[PDB]
């Protein structure tokens, strides 16, 4: 009784754990009460208990520092025993750990321990290990003497002492600066996938030992460099306790034939001797490149040696093999045969939210000025991966360091803690570093959840509903679809006049679902056609599956038909190399993949009709030009983020701009904005957009869709219904 | 549950709360007729959205005569006005408020009908001082329904070191098959939750299930002398009632002190925030410390602060076991 | 049964890999007895522009390999080749010569009794109310193909699902669902195309 399963915490603070409120109510303890946690090897830790809205009833959420003090790991169980008898401390003696205090000197109490404990009233027990961050260093301390025993609450009147040599770390304790799960920012879905596939066979092998089904044997991670492929594998090994054996291409390929295979198989033998263990092979494409590209003895023999070593995993119990490559098709396909590397995970490129979290991880030890805005940085760093954000934080720190160290002039082996304590990194130092940094993943397609929501689309209320029903009804009422033998549609084609929201509709449904949006534009379809590289379509569909839940949006389906003449035409017809691959892959998509395929075109009369055959883009939605009330909604949405004067009559403008699409009403809004900007600048050499600027803007904008085009679009819609 | 009527000090049960407060508000007219009518408007009427609309419309009538006291057309509020009839006349206590702040209820000939109509006409006594209605308007606008005070049932406890002395069997750390099945299923479900395509409405149906558990809170205060002080509050009670609660228990109710929240965040007595807004609901432990103005004299004199609470409460200390 | 679809014929043509035709026929030889079905024989002709396209003839790299393999295949292997096209006017006439697909069968739109049979067969997967008059519907859907009768069945089913879901915010497909479907379903072959198909069949006598 009173025992909970140890899980991850959200609050990084080292003196608190979080329980689900019903367990605090059964234990009759209040938020903020001090409790003891009973761990392994007759150890205990003292902490404050709070609660949150994410902890399960049977779980206790604690960070890495608390788990290390209890010598427990994620998945273990501890007992909770409230200790209201804890008294206030009179004198506490704290000394640093030598492993983290090297190269730094000065008064550690004034910089670290004092602000850490001051007015914090943290519970302290003799032998506790805790981390204090600051001055671009992470320093941990051990408590060696407490006047009250064995635990107390620190108070502003408690005497804090610190004299003596730094303490040498015990060999059974891991450093708090090691890689763990809290060092991974984005790609939480991929990390969860690894947890399921890896923790089970390493922690509970009995589920496979007594039965004829084998565990997963190998996981192939792929994506651009600097995305966390080695970070995830290392974090998992450290958190679970499995021995991490690091292998990489160059280390093996630099060796001579015979030696290279000996080193490879030796690592596998050591993994068993020290099992549980994870064998991680980085740059797998260097170990096992495509055979037709090489004839060397090392490149060919190392593949045969790796293939048989992977098969040996049947006997190498508690050992799993992971590898990293750039793309799933950059390695010898033999490694992906039954068994061996049976699972794969696409790490991808962190999105704006993930990039912010990555920056927050790197700045853990950094003192930031009040002007620093890491969210603004994360939004600007498009195309960057974690390796680039790590360099960004380092460069910003180095700029701040140079500015102050030129005045500090500390010439010695160690640096004072005080001078580091006052060193802050400003927004100008991040902006400077941003101008010097260069993204390593700018060429690859970036896929993320779009920010376009339903409030950004004027009109089309019936279309908004249909897109929501196509996701809610097939999953809430599967019995009714089966009852009548109907298969839910897995795609829709949008057609009609341009500038009415075709793209926004596909993004808005992805936004509300928190699904990834993959945007394929005309130039991309044309690049594959022109370069005779239509095989790349298979990669697009494969990315959509890995990105699930996602919306796979194929825009400008007529881009190739128009490139071939559109209204005139070259020596071909409606079908081409690229659409043929799309048609072939489309037939392989299932409603269970959580991928919704959306197409769009402004000329549906010139696209391969095969795409509309049953089983593909079965839904057909016509997007007409907006009516009067929709045009007003469009104007209001376009001006949602701008100051607008009260004299601006948006209904009056909408009444006149009868032929204007949403794209054309935006031009009017942006023209009025630009006019207001000129007025403000010239006045300095007014703070809101006045009617005069909208009235002039309307004199320059024109309708993009003519009356002839409206009839063409309506006739097509009526033809298909 | 026991409650105290804040207007009389009477001891009430949960069912007697409205009956006694309503009567106490009607009695309060002998001390402050305006304050009694203000309490009557918010307390007797259960529909608080209609109470606010009636109060805003009354505030407008008072501003009209306040801004233009020289024009007699703003001295009379017509009880048959299409706005008055829906917003003000539908509430109990609004008629008494007009009389309390210097209006007389009279029947005046209509501008186009033989039948006299009902008006509240401001008298010369209050019209001569427009600042009187301005203050009465502010008193009504800042008002809220009167609720019986929850009996705090203050208790003092002494933690017993014996509660922390317990040895576990070694097998208590061996994860069971039932715990393993749930952990393995949760690993698969967590990946399925992130992998599945779902709209925000389908997500809300499950997420919203955790939002409605509590309406009361229990607070404990850790005193520097090792004693624990406990009492009960509304989930929406103000921080000032916790400071008053502690002041009542202290041997010296005037002696300045500070309270800290469950995370160490200092709470100031002058910050009139609700306990559910302070993060002290459904339960929390607060830390007690004497103000620096008090600690400086105790330390400078070499005194031992060996007494915090009244002897009348300390004689009733229970052990925590 | 070996099924070759348009996308495979187009892949071989576009990628200049018509040699793969030999592997297709080799499968038929090893799979015998078998039926070797080449669907969408006009898939390449349409990919070449169909009615306009280039200035050349109907011959192409893939059909040439297919015709060669056909001539080299004996009836002693118990392999029978079937072709299908919805645009016979744009396929290589060589495939119709003696020794190839010299037997021609015209498949018109289903007649009155056949359309009823199609509706009944397509509805075997769903509950249908006793008030549904499938013969009346078939009489109206005079210009509908079997695929278009499926669209009606699917629309009536989806309409039954829509109403059933709404009732919880029905147990079977009612006449109203089929009559409503009749207002959304359309024939895929226009009256001009129906006459073209009949006139082509008449031209071949
Ligand atoms: N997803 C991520 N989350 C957090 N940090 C990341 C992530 N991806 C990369 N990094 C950071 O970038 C660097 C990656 O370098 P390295 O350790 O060689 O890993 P890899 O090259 O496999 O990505 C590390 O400093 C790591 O902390
Ligand atoms: N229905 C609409 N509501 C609001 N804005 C619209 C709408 N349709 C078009 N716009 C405006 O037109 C711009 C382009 O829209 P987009 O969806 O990219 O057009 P398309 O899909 O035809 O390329 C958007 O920035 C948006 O401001």
């Amino acid at each position: 009784p009173n025992r909970l399963i140890v899980d991850e915490a959200i609050n990084e603070d080292n003196s608190v754990v979080s329980l689900s409120q019903p367990k605090m109510d059964e234990l009759q303890l209040f938020r903020g009460d001090t409790v003891l946690l009973k761990g392994k090897k007759r150890r205990e830790a003292v902490c404050i208990v709070l609660s949150d809205d994410t902890c399960s009833d049977e779980k206790i959420r604690m960070n890495r520092v608390v788990r290390n003090n209890l010598r427990v790991r994620l998945g273990d169980v501890i007992s909770i025993q409230p200790c209201p008898d804890v008294k206030y401390g009179k004198r506490i003696h704290v000394l640093p750990i030598d492993d983290t205090v090297e190269g730094i000197t000065g008064n550690l109490f004034e910089v670290y321990l004092k602000p850490y404990f001051l007015e914090a009233y943290r519970p302290i027990r003799k032998g506790d290990i805790f981390l204090v961050r600051g001055g671009m260093r992470a320093v941990e301390f051990k408590v060696v003497e407490t006047d009250p025993s064995p635990y107390c609450i620190v108070a502003p009147d408690t005497v804090i002492h610190c004299e003596g040599e730094p303490i040498k770390r015990e060999d059974e304790e891991e450093s708090l600066n090691e890689v763990g799960y809290d060092d991974i920012g984005g790609c939480r879905k991929q990390l969860a996938q690894i947890k399921e596939m890896v923790e089970l066979p390493l922690r509970h092998p009995a589920l496979f030992k007594a039965i004829g089904v084998k565990p997963p044997r190998g996981i192939l991670l792929y994506g651009p460099p600097g995305t966390g492929k080695t970070l995830i594998a290392r974090a998992v090994a450290n958190e679970t306790g499995a021995f991490f054996f690091l292998i990489n291409g160059p280390e093996i390929m630099s060796k001579l034939a015979g030696e290279s295979e000996s080193n490879l198989r030796k690592a596998f033998e050591e993994a068993e001797k020290n099992a549980p263990a994870i064998i991680f092979i980085d740059e797998l494409d260097a170990i096992a490149p495509k055979r037709e590209k090489t004839h060397g003895e090392v490149e060919r023999r190392i593949v045969s040696q790796l293939l048989t070593l992977m098969d040996g995993l049947k006997q190498r119990a508690h050992v799993i093999v992971m590898a990293a490559t750039n793309r799933p098709n950059s390695i010898d396909p033999a490694l992906r045969r039954f068994g061996r590397f049976d699972r794969e995970v696409d790490i991808g490129i962190p999105d704006a939210t993930g990039r912010l979290e990555i920056l927050q991880i790197h700045t853990k030890n950094m003192k930031l000025a009040d002007d620093v805005d890491l969210e603004q940085v994360a939004n600007e760093t498009h195309g960057h991966v974690g390796a680039d954000l790590a360099a960004l934080c380092s460069e910003a720190a180095l700029q701040a360091i140079r500015k102050k160290m030129d005045l500090i002039d500390l010439e010695d082996e160690t640096i004072d803690a005080e001078v580091m304590n006052s060193l802050a990194v400003t927004m100008d130092d991040f902006r400077w570093a941003l101008s010097q940094s260069n993204p390593s993943a700018l060429r690859e397609t970036v896929v993320e959840v779009p920010q376009v929501t339903w409030e950004d689309i004027g009109g089309l209320e019936d279309v908004k509903r249909e897109l929501q029903e196509l996701v809610q009804y097939p999953v809430e009422h599967p019995d009714k679809f089966l009852k009548f033998g109907m298969t839910p549609s897995k795609g829709v084609l949008f057609y009609g006049p341009p500038g009415c929201g075709k793209t926004l509709l596909a993004k808005a449904i992805a936004n509300e679902c928190q699904a990834n949006f993959i945007s394929i534009k005309g130039p991309e379809l044309l690049t594959m056609w022109f370069g005779e590289s239509e095989a790349n379509v298979r990669e697009i569909f494969d990315k959509a599956r890995q990105a699930a839940p996602c919306v796979l949006f194929f825009d400008e389906l007529d881009s190739i038909a128009k490139a071939r003449g559109g209204n005139i035409g070259d020596g071909g017809g409606a079908a081409d190399r690229v659409i043929n691959q799309i048609l072939t892959e489309m037939d392989g998509m299932s409603t269970k993949k959580n991928v919704f395929i959306i197409g769009a075109t402004n000329r549906p009369d010139i696209i391969d009709p095969a795409i509309l055959r049953p089983g593909r883009l079965d839904q057909l939605i016509y997007i007409p030009l907006p009516d009067e009330k929709s045009r007003v909604a469009i104007l209001k949405a376009n001006l949602r983020k701008s100051p607008v004067a009260k004299d601006v009559d948006l209904e009056f403008l909408a009444k006149m701009t009868n032929g204007f699409s949403g794209a054309d009403l935006t031009e009017i809004c942006q023209r009025a904005c630009k006019l207001a900007i000129r007025e403000s600048i010239e006045s300095e050499i007014v703070p809101e957009i006045r009617r005069d600027h909208f009235e002039e803007a309307m004199r320059f904008a024109r309708r993009s869709v003519s009356d002839n085009d409206i009839r063409k679009y309506e006739m097509f819609a009526q033809t298909l219904q | 549950v026991y409650f105290t009527c804040p207007l009389t000090g009477a001891t009430l049960r949960k069912d007697q709360r409205d009956a006694c407060i309503k009567e106490a508000i009607l009695l309060h007219f002998s001390t402050d007729p305006v304050a009694a009518s203000i309490m009557k408007i918010y307390t007797f009427n259960k529909d608080q959205d209609r109470v606010k609309l009636g109060v805003d419309t009354i505030a407008k009538y008072l501003d009209n005569i306040h801004l233009h006291p020289e024009e007699e057309k703003y001295r009379k509020i017509k009880l048959q006005n299409k706005v008055f009839q829906e917003r003000i006349n539908c509430l109990e206590g609004t008629h008494e408020f007009f009389e309390a702040i210097g209006f007389q209820k009279v029947l005046l000939p209509a501008q186009d009908q033989e039948d006299p109509e009902e008006f509240y006409v401001l008298s010369e006594t209050t019209l001569a001082q427009p600042q009187s209605l301005e203050r009465h308007k502010e008193q009504l606008l800042a008002a809220e329904p009167v609720r019986a005070k929850l009996d705090r049932q203050r208790r003092v406890f002494q933690p017993s070191p014996l509660a922390s002395q317990f040895e576990l069997p070694g097998d208590f750390f061996n994860l069971t098959a039932e715990e393993i099945k749930r952990e393995q299923r949760l690993r698969s479900e967590a990946v399925e939750r992130l992998s599945v395509l779902r709209t925000k409405a389908m997500r809300e149906k499950e997420e919203q299930r955790g939002l409605r558990k509590y309406n009361y809170t229990l607070l404990r205060v850790r005193l520097p002398d090792g004693c624990l002080l406990q009492g009960t509050f509304y989930a929406r009670e103000r921080l000032g009632a916790v400071y008053g609660f502690v002041r009542e228990a202290l041997q010296s109710d005037w002696l300045p002190f500070e309270l800290l929240a469950s995370g160490g965040q200092k709470l100031s007595e002058d910050e009139n925030l609700a306990l559910n807004e302070c993060g002290l609901v459904p339960s929390a432990l607060l830390t007690f410390s004497w103000d620096m103005a008090v600690l400086e004299d105790i330390k400078a004199a070499g005194a031992e602060p060996d007494s915090i609470l009244k002897p009348e409460l300390l004689s009733a200390i229970e052990k925590l076991l």
